[PDB]
C-alpha cells in the first residue's frame, strides 16, 4: 500500500510548507503601508478609440516603442495600430479566426497569435520584399493555446489549455523545454522583466512560477478560489498579481511565498480577465466582466477610479512600456486609449 | 501511480528547502520601490499636457 | 505631411477591405456540431456534403459554416463563449448505444452533455437541432435487448415507435428554458437523406426570428 | 349656400356644430401628440444605440407625425372661430400644403414599414434585408420627395377667398369640377391598403405555415400585426366613404341646388378629423409596442 | 525586379512601361524618376497605391501621364509631346508609406530615350578626394527646414554606383535602409544635413544624391562624386 503512504507523506511534507509560511508572516502588507498617502482620485479620459474590428476582441500587446499596437479579434484579422493617429499599418488574415491571444516580438519584426487551432504562428512585420506574411507554425499543443509571450527573435513560450507551458525554436519549430505539474488549464502567463522566470495562472486556482532555462518549476502559489483568468508580474520582479473568476485580485511575492494583499469590493461579483501593473506597479488596472475597468491602489488595497467606457465585457489590456497610456479592449470590437 | 505519486513528493521537497524572508523584509522593498519611481509615473503624476503624446 | 498623408490613405484603403471581408462574413449561417464521439457526427457531415474541425458547405443559395470541438477534450467552459452567436447548435445522439458503457451507459453521458450545453448560460436562445442517428441499430437491438438498462423507470412495449419516442421526450426534458429556445428532434437514418433540409428549414426559423429583432417585432 | 372659387360652382357651408364639437376633438389629438409623437422622437434620438433601416423608416414616420400634430391649433382656431382665417394669405397656403404633404408622407412611411417587415418574414434570405444605412436615407429622402411633389400644387393657389363677411380657408369644398387633389385623396386610402392588407395576410399566413406561433413573442408580433391593419382602416375609411357619396350627389344631382349637401359636408370634416387620428395612435401601436 | 522600357523616336511619342515581378506592386507608390545623360535625377511622376492621389512634375503637368495596371503587375508612363529638354533614362521606383517604412527602397534598372515654390537643395561640393580608408563627410543645405512638426525630418541619401541604378542608403535623418553597412551614417540640423562615411572601400565610389520629402513637388540635390 505504497499508495496511501506517499499520500500520507506528501500531506504530511505540504503542512510543512504551510507551516514554515505563516512563520515568516511577521506582517500584513495593509499593516505596513498604512502611514502612507493614498495617491487619491485619479480620473482617465479617452484619448482615443480605434474601430475597424467586426467582432470581439480577445487579445492585444503593445509595442516596445509605445506607439505600435496589435489586436486580436475573431473575424480572422489581426490588425496593427499606429496609437498615435489610429492608422492602421497592417491586417493580417489568419487561418483560423478562433485566436484568444497575440503578441509582439521585443524586437517588432515579429507577432504571434493563436487559439482553438492548437498552433502559434508567427508572422513577418519586416517582409524584405511584399508584404506580411507566416514564418512558422509552432504545431504539438494539445489543447487551445491561452497566451504567448516572446522571450527573443528565436524563442516564444506558449501556455495551451492542454495543463502544460511550452518553450519553443522559431527556426526549427520544436518544444525545446516542456512544462508540466498544473493540474488544471493554463489560462495566461507572464515573463519576468529579466526574462529569466515566468508565473502562469491555471484553472486550478494556482500560479506556478517556472524557470526558462532549468525547466523545472520553482515555486507554487495558492489562495485563490476559482479559476485563474490572468497574471501580470510587478515591475521590480520579485511580486505578481493574480486575477481569478472569484471577483478578487491577489498579490504574490516571490520571496515571501505568500499572498500579501488583495482587492476585492462587495460591490463587483464578476470575475477579471485581465490585470496590468503601472510603469511604478503604484497602480494595479484590472478588467472586469461587469463591462468596465477598475483601478486599484497596489500598496493599499483601495479602489482609485474607474474607467467605463466600454458597452460589454472587458477581455484585454495594455500598458505602454513608457506608461503614459493604457489601452482596454472589449467584446464591442472597440479598443480605447485612456490618459 | 507510485512513481508520479514519488515525483510530486520529491518536487515537493525542493519548494520546502528554500530561503524565505519576512515579510516586513519583502513589503519594505515593494514600498520602497514605488516611491524610487514616484515622479516617473506618468498615471499617477499627470504630466503637462504639453508632453502628453495622445492629447495634442 | 506629404509621407503621413499618404500613410493615411493606407489605412483607408485597409478600411475599405475590412468592411468587404466583414459582409461577406456576415451573410453566412455558423452551426456548432456537439456529440459524444462515436454518436455519428463523421456520418451527419457527409449527409450534409489537431484542433478544431471546420467544413464548408452549401445549400439553396444559402453558406453553412460548421465547426465541430471533438477533438479539444479540455474545459468547455473556458472556450465555450467564443461560440455565442452561432445560428444553431447541431446535436448528434447515438440512439444504439442505450446499453453501451463507457460504470455509467454511453447514453447517460450524452444526457449529461446535453443538459449542460442547454442550459450554459451564453446558449438561452440559440435553437438546438437534436439528431437521434443510429435508428436502423436501435431498432434491431431492441427485439433481443430491452429499453430497462438505459431507463429503469421505463414502462411500456419493446417496439421502435414506443422505445424512440421516449427516449426524444427524456431529451426534451432537459429543456429547462421551454419558454426562450426551441429543440428540434429529428431521427436520422444511417443511409437516409433530407437531414441538410431539416437543418434549412430549422436556420431559416432563426433568421426570421432574427429579422423580426431588427424591425423590432419581436 | 353658394360660392365661387376660380369660376367653379362650390357649395361652402358654415355649420353651428362644427365650433360645438371639432375644437374638442381636436384638442385632445394635440395635448396627446405633443407627448405622444415628441417623446418618441426624443428616445429616437438621445436614447437609441443602433441604428438599422427598420428604425430609419419608423424615424421618418415619427418626424411626419410630428409636423401634423403642430398643424392642429393653427386648424383649431378656424373651427373655433367657424371658418374664419385670420392669419394672412401665404400662412393659409402653408397650413393646407404642410397639413396635406404631412398625411400622405405618414401614410408613405407605413406602407414602406409593412412592406419591409413583409420581406422580413416571406423572404428572410432576400437581399432587401441587409440594405445599409445610406441606402434607407436615400430612400427616405427621396420618399419624401414624391410626397413633397404631388402636392406643390396647393403652394400656387390663392385660397383665402372671401365668403361673405369670412374668410375660408378650405382645400377640401364641395366642387363640381375633376380635380387631383381629390383624386390624389382617394390614392391616399384604396393604393396603400392593398399593399397593408397583403404584406399583413401573407406574414400571418406563413407565419402559421411554418409552426412558429407556438413562440409566445410571435404571437404578441402577431397580433400587432393586424393593429396597424385596423387601425389604418379605421381612421381613413369614414372620411373615404363620405367623399365617395359627395362624388355621387354631385353626378346624379349637380350644383343646382346647395342643400343636398348640408348633412355630409358636416359629416366629412367630422370624419376628416379621424384621419389625424393615426398620427395621435402610431407611437403607442408602433414604438412603443415593441420589446426594444 | 523591374524592367523595361521604349526607345529612340524623333520629336513623337513613346509610352513608357515597368513589370514588376514578385513584391506585392498591388500595395506599393511608384514613382518615374528620371535622370538626364549627364545631370542629376529628377521627379517626374508618382501613383499611390490604389491609383488614388497623383502628382506630376511642374515641367511634365500637361504632357505626361501615369497610370498602372494592380493585374500583370505592369506600371505605364504615356507622354504626348516630347521635347528636347526631356531626354534621359527614366527610372521606376517602388514606395511604400506606413509609420515605419522605407521608401524608395528599390531603383529599377531604368530605360533610355532621345529625341534628336519648390524645395532646392545645393549640395555645393561636387568632387572629394578619393583615396581609400578615409573618413569622408558630404554636406547638404535645403531651402527651407525639413523638420516636420511630427519631430521626423525628410530627407533621404542616394548612392549610384557609376554604371547601376541608384541605391538607398538613408532614409529620413538617421535610419539606415536594409542591407546597407552599418559604416554610413547620416545627422542633420533642419537645414544643413551631412552624411558620415567610416572607412571607404572599393564599391563607395559614386555620385551621392540627397532628396527631400516634405512637399510633394520633390527635387534633389545634383549629387557630389566622389
Ligand atoms: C380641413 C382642412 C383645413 C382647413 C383649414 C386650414 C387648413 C386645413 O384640412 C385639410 C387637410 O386635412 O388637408 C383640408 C382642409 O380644408
Ligand atoms: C354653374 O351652374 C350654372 C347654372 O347652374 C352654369 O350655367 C355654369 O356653367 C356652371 N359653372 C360651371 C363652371 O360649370
Amino acid at each position: 500500500s505504497e499508495l496511501d503512504q506517499l499520500r500520507q507523506e506528501a500531506e504530511q511534507l505540504k503542512n510543512q510548507i504551510r507551516d514554515a509560511r505563516k512563520a515568516c508572516a511577521d506582517a500584513t502588507l495593509s499593516q505596513i503601508t498604512n502611514n502612507i498617502d493614498p495617491v487619491g482620485r485619479i480620473q482617465m479620459r479617452t484619448r482615443r478609440t480605434l474601430r475597424g474590428h467586426l467582432a470581439k476582441i480577445y487579445a492585444m500587446h503593445w509595442g516596445t516603442d509605445s506607439r505600435l499596437l496589435v489586436s486580436a479579434s475573431q473575424d480572422g484579422k489581426l490588425i496593427i495600430w499606429d496609437s498615435y493617429t489610429t492608422n492602421k499599418v497592417h491586417a493580417i488574415p489568419l487561418r483560423s479566426s478562433w485566436v484568444m491571444t497575440c503578441a509582439y516580438a521585443p524586437s517588432g519584426n515579429y507577432v504571434a497569435c493563436g487559439g482553438l487551432d492548437n498552433i502559434c504562428s508567427i508572422y513577418n512585420l519586416k517582409t524584405r520584399e511584399g508584404n506580411v506574411r507566416v514564418s512558422r507554425e509552432l504545431a504539438g499543443h494539445t489543447g487551445y493555446l491561452s497566451c504567448c509571450r516572446f522571450l527573443d527573435d528565436n524563442q516564444i513560450v506558449t501556455s495551451s489549455g492542454d495543463t502544460t507551458c511550452a518553450l519553443w525554436d522559431i527556426e526549427t519549430g520544436q518544444q525545446t523545454t516542456t512544462f508540466t505539474g498544473h493540474t488544471g488549464d493554463v489560462m495566461s502567463l507572464s515573463l519576468a522583466p529579466d526574462t529569466r522566470l515566468f508565473v502562469s495562472g491555471a484553472c486550478d486556482a494556482s500560479a506556478k512560477l517556472w524557470d526558462v532555462r532549468e525547466g523545472m518549476c520553482r515555486q507554487t502559489f495558492t489562495g485563490h478560489e476559482s479559476d485563474i483568468n490572468a497574471i501580470c508580474f510587478f515591475p521590480n520582479g520579485n511580486a505578481f498579481a493574480t486575477g481569478s473568476d472569484d471577483a478578487t485580485c491577489r498579490l504574490f511575492d516571490l520571496r515571501a511565498d505568500q499572498e500579501l494583499m488583495t482587492y476585492s469590493h462587495d460591490n463587483i461579483i464578476c470575475g477579471i480577465t485581465s490585470v496590468s501593473f503601472s510603469k511604478s506597479g503604484r497602480l494595479l488596472l484590472a478588467g472586469y466582466d461587469d463591462f468596465n475597468c477598475n483601478v486599484w491602489d497596489a500598496l493599499k488595497a483601495d479602489r482609485a477610479g474607474v474607467l467605463a467606457g466600454h458597452d460589454n465585457r472587458v477581455s484585454c489590456l495594455g500598458v505602454t512600456d513608457d506608461g503614459m497610456a493604457v489601452a482596454t479592449g472589449s467584446w464591442d470590437s472597440f479598443l480605447k486609449i485612456w490618459n | 501511480s507510485i512513481a508520479q505519486a514519488r515525483k510530486l513528493v520529491e518536487q515537493l521537497k525542493m519548494e520546502a528547502n528554500i530561503d524565505r524572508i519576512k515579510v516586513s523584509k519583502a513589503a519594505a522593498d515593494l514600498m520602497a520601490y514605488c516611491e524610487a519611481h514616484a515622479k516617473e509615473d506618468p498615471l499617477l503624476t499627470p504630466v503637462p499636457a504639453s508632453e502628453n503624446p495622445f492629447r495634442e | 505631411s506629404a509621407e503621413d498623408k499618404a500613410a493615411v490613405e493606407r489605412s483607408k484603403m485597409i478600411d475599405r477591405n475590412l468592411r468587404e471581408d466583414g459582409e461577406k462574413a456576415a451573410r453566412e449561417v455558423k452551426l456548432l456540431l456537439l456529440g459524444a464521439g462515436e454518436s455519428g457526427k463523421s456520418t451527419i457531415v457527409k449527409q450534409m456534403k489537431t484542433g478544431i474541425v471546420e467544413t464548408h458547405f452549401t445549400f439553396k443559395d444559402l453558406h453553412f459554416k460548421m465547426f465541430d470541438v471533438g477533438a479539444q477534450r479540455s474545459e468547455r467552459k473556458k472556450w465555450i463563449h467564443c461560440f455565442e452567436g452561432v445560428a444553431a447548435i447541431i446535436f448528434c445522439v447515438a440512439l444504439s448505444d442505450y446499453d453501451l458503457v463507457l460504470e455509467m451507459n454511453r447514453m447517460h453521458e450524452s444526457m449529461k452533455l446535453f443538459d449542460s450545453i442547454c442550459n450554459n448560460k451564453w446558449f438561452t436562445d440559440t435553437s438546438i437541432i437534436l439528431f437521434l442517428n443510429k435508428k436502423d441499430l436501435f431498432e434491431e437491438k431492441i427485439k433481443k435487448s430491452p429499453l430497462t438498462i438505459c431507463y429503469q423507470e421505463y414502462a411500456g412495449s419493446n417496439t421502435y415507435e414506443e422505445a424512440a419516442a421516449y427516449i426524444q421526450c427524456q431529451f426534451e426534458d432537459l429543456n429547462k428554458r421551454k419558454d426562450t429556445k426551441e429543440i428540434y428532434t429529428h431521427f436520422t437514418c444511417s443511409t437516409d437523406t433530407k437531414n441538410v433540409q431539416f437543418v434549412f428549414d430549422a436556420v431559416t426559423d432563426v433568421i426570421i426570428k432574427n429579422n423580426l429583432k431588427d424591425c423590432g417585432l419581436f | 349656400h353658394f360660392l365661387e372659387i376660380d369660376k367653379k360652382n362650390c357649395c361652402v357651408f358654415r355649420d353651428d356644430f362644427i365650433v360645438k364639437v371639432l375644437p374638442p376633438v381636436l384638442g385632445l389629438e394635440f395635448i396627446f401628440g405633443l407627448l405622444g409623437n415628441g417623446l418618441a422622437l426624443w428616445i429616437f434620438c438621445f436614447h437609441l444605440k443602433s441604428w438599422k433601416s427598420s428604425r430609419i423608416f419608423l424615424f421618418n414616420l415619427a418626424v411626419a407625425d410630428f409636423l401634423l400634430i403642430i398643424c392642429l391649433p393653427f386648424l383649431m382656431d378656424n373651427y373655433v372661430r367657424r371658418w374664419d382665417w385670420k392669419f394672412g394669405d401665404i400662412p393659409c397656403r402653408l397650413m393646407l400644403f404642410m397639413l396635406a404633404m404631412n398625411r400622405q408622407g405618414s401614410i408613405i412611411f407605413l406602407t414602406v414599414v409593412a412592406v419591409d417587415r413583409y420581406f422580413r418574414v416571406v423572404h428572410p434570405h432576400h437581399a432587401l434585408n441587409k440594405i445599409s444605412n445610406r441606402t434607407a436615407a436615400i430612400i427616405s429622402c427621396l420618399l419624401w420627395g414624391i410626397t413633397i411633389g404631388l402636392t406643390v400644387h396647393l403652394l400656387k393657389k390663392k385660397m383665402p377667398i372671401q365668403n361673405g363677411g369670412a374668410n375660408l380657408c378650405s382645400s377640401f369644398s364641395i366642387c363640381h369640377t375633376f380635380q387631383w387633389h381629390e383624386a390624389m385623396f382617394l390614392l391616399e386610402f384604396f393604393l396603400p391598403l392593398g399593399i397593408i392588407l397583403f404584406c399583413s395576410a401573407r406574414i400571418i399566413w406563413s407565419l402559421r405555415q411554418r409552426q412558429m406561433d407556438r413562440h409566445a413573442k410571435i404571437k404578441r408580433a402577431i397580433t400587432f400585426i393586424m393593429v396597424v391593419a385596423i387601425v389604418f382602416v379605421i381612421c381613413f375609411l369614414p372620411s373615404v366613404v363620405v367623399r365617395i357619396r359627395i362624388f355621387w350627389l354631385l353626378h346624379t344631382s349637380g350644383t343646382q341646388n346647395c342643400e343636398v349637401y348640408r348633412s355630409v359636408d358636416l359629416a366629412f370634416f367630422i370624419t376628416l378629423s379621424f384621419t389625424y387620428m393615426n398620427s395621435m395612435l402610431d407611437p403607442v401601436v408602433y414604438y412603443f409596442s415593441s420589446p426594444s | 525586379v523591374e524592367s523595361g522600357g521604349g526607345l529612340v523616336q524623333p520629336g513623337g511619342s513613346r509610352k513608357l512601361s515597368c513589370s514588376a515581378s514578385g513584391f506585392a506592386f498591388s500595395s506599393f507608390g511608384m514613382h518615374w524618376v528620371r535622370q538626364a545623360p549627364e545631370k542629376g535625377l529628377e521627379w517626374v511622376a508618382y501613383i499611390s497605391s490604389g491609383s488614388g492621389t497623383i502628382y506630376y512634375a511642374d515641367t511634365v503637368k500637361g504632357r505626361f501621364t501615369i497610370s498602372r495596371d494592380d493585374p500583370k503587375n505592369t506600371l505605364f508612363l504615356q507622354m504626348t509631346s516630347l521635347r528636347s529638354e526631356d531626354t534621359a533614362m527614366y527610372y521606376c521606383v517602388r514606395s511604400i508609406y506606413y509609420y515605419g517604412s522605407s521608401p524608395f527602397d528599390f531603383w529599377g534598372q531604368g530605360t533610355t530615350l532621345t529625341v534628336s515654390s519648390d524645395i532646392v537643395m545645393t549640395q555645393a561640393t561636387s568632387s572629394v578626394p578619393v583615396t581609400p580608408g578615409e573618413s569622408v563627410s558630404i554636406s547638404c543645405r535645403s531651402s527651407k527646414s525639413l523638420l516636420h512638426s511630427n519631430g521626423n525630418t525628410y530627407l533621404y541619401w542616394f548612392l549610384q554606383r557609376p554604371g547601376q541604378s541608384p541605391q538607398l542608403l538613408i532614409y529620413r535623418m538617421s535610419n539606415l535602409a536594409s542591407g546597407v553597412p552599418d559604416r554610413f551614417s547620416g545627422s542633420g540640423s533642419g537645414t544643413a544635413f551631412t552624411l558620415t562615411i567610416s572607412r571607404l572601400e572599393a564599391e563607395d565610389v559614386g555620385v551621392y544624391y540627397c532628396m527631400q520629402h516634405l512637399e510633394y513637388p520633390l527635387t534633389f540635390g545634383a549629387g557630389t562624386k566622389l
